[PDB]
């Protein structure tokens, strides 16, 4: 019953800044 | 001659099951025993991966016994054959893995070559094997927009390689979603180009490879481990690219890329010409040659439309095991602020400018729309450079009551943005 969806992607700024281990860890 | 049984398949060391399936075909992979990998990506044994619409090898590392189930073939049907290029890929591999491990930084590279030479399954392939021994993350680059990979066409992207690709989509895998996945899902840092081929405006597509450099080089200043990694950078076929490889030129210095890779012959006129061309630049040290790489089949505009289509529906609803629940709202005329590119069939000459739409049903019934940071008030200088947000997609104009059937990936409200019309149709 529970449901999810796609994200918006990040901004140029949040994405130079952002560190793939967020997602793996 | 279909069925709906298991059946069972010995592929030898060193072959692949070359797949084939058209449509509305699919396909159910279960492994008994061995090593198989699809671009590098290895299949887990006993578990079921799932198939469709593509056209794909299976590679056995080792001799590996399966189990299939798809009523579109026959045991009589299936062809295996031995591949005899693979050595040219673990070569280029771990002379790349012995640059991440010892230079300063990791290596940036090009691949190059004529239709279907097999410069996207190869880097497909290197990403899947960066992975593998040492935990690298590279970036991999698509500048090919009609490429589908981590997005819907029309766009450059670049994505670090963080985890493993799907071995079941062609697309590669999928961007990040709210909920729980079974695999880990891709950040990836798209730019819309928005036009159906390269040269429908040329100049547009080297602002957005000027825009990805850019954002790209503030990434790996900041991410040590993509840095380390490096980048894979994959061109659209050198055909479609101006004879004196200017764009090449061009895509090499917004990269800051060091190695070239080309797929020819060392008798292909393209060899002697790279080497006079980017040699002075890049050093005739690092530009390398592969041969044809065996297993790798022509494509019709059929088939690239096919995988066109999968991919929208795929960033918008999911995958077969991965179930997304897309959003659909009603809006007004004067809700919306859309833009289109110029181009040459509309514009004669593509320049680096937008022009505003008029909505109508023939404008944008079916539409898929580019989705800015900017403010719906902000002037063109300022849209042509924001970044994208996301897209969407608008199902229905209705010219009596001026109201439009809007579907976005995520759930809420409109987005209050300046907006950019793309080429792209979608009817569900
Ligand atoms: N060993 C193989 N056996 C069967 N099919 C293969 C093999 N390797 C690659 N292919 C398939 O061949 C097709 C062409 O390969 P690919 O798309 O990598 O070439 P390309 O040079 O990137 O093409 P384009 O110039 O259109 O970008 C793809 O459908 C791919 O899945
Ligand atoms: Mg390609």
């Amino acid at each position: 019953k529970n449901i999810q969806s796609r994200n918006w992607y990040l901004s140029d700024s949040q994405w130079a800044a952002f560190k793939d281990d967020e997602i793996t860890s | 001659t279909g069925d709906n049984e298991w059946h069972k398949l010995v592929i030898p060391k060193g072959s692949d099951w070359q797949i084939d399936l058209k449509a509305e075909g699919k396909l159910i992979v279960k492994v008994n025993s061995g090593i198989v990998e699809i671009f590098g990506t290895e299949l887990a044994v006993d578990d079921e991966y799932t198939f469709q619409n593509w056209k794909f090898p299976i590679y056995a590392v080792e001799e590996t016994e399966l189990l299939w189930k798809c009523p579109d073939l026959t045991t009589n049907t299936i062809t295996v054959k031995p591949n005899h290029t693979m050595k040219y890929i673990y070569n280029l591999h771990f002379m790349l893995e012995k640059i991440r491990m010892s230079n300063f930084e990791g290596p940036r590279v090009v691949i190059v070559g004529g239709s279907q030479t097999g410069k996207t399954s190869l880097s497909r392939t290197l990403c899947s094997y960066a992975l593998k021994f040492n935990a690298y993350q590279p970036l991999y680059i698509n500048l090919d927009p009609q490429q589908p990979i981590f997005t819907v066409p029309g766009c450059i992207s670049a994505t670090p390689i963080s985890d493993i690709l799907d071995a079941q989509l062609p697309t590669w895998g999928q961007s990040l979603t709210s909920g729980a996945t079974l695999l880990h899902n891709k950040q990836p840092m798209v730019k819309n180009f928005g036009l159906e081929r390269i040269n429908e405006n040329k100049d547009l597509y080297l602002e957005c490879i000027s825009q990805l450099g850019q954002v790209v080089g503030q990434r790996l200043h900041l991410d040590p481990q993509v840095r380390r990694s490096g980048c894979i950078v994959d061109t659209p076929s050198i055909s479609q690219l101006d004879e004196n490889l200017a764009e090449l030129h061009h895509i090499i210095e917004k990269l800051n890329v060091n190695i070239m890779l080309v797929l020819c012959s060392e008798t292909d006129p393209l060899w002697e010409k790279v080497k006079k061309t980017f040699g002075p630049e890049l050093g005739n040290n690092n530009i390398f040659f592969i041969p044809k790489l065996d297993g790798v089949s022509a494509v019709d505009d059929v088939y690239k439309r096919s995988l066109q289509r999968t991919s929208i529906r795929e960033y918008f609803y999911g995958s077969l095991d991965t179930a997304l629940s897309p959003y659909a709202i009603g809006v007004d005329y004067e809700d919306l602020t859309i833009w289109k590119p110029s181009n040459v069939f509309d514009n004669e000459v593509g320049r680096v400018e937008l022009f505003p739409v008029t909505i109508t049903p023939s404008n944008l019934q079916h539409a898929i729309i580019a989705i800015t940071f900017a403010e719906r008030r902000a002037d063109q200088a300022t849209v042509i450079k924001s970044p994208i947000l996301g897209f969407a997609l608008i199902t229905e104009v209705n010219e009596k009551r001026r109201k439009l059937r809007v579907l976005l990936p995520v759930p809420g409200r409109l987005p209050s943005k300046a907006m950019i019309l793309t080429s792209y149709r979608y009817l569900e």
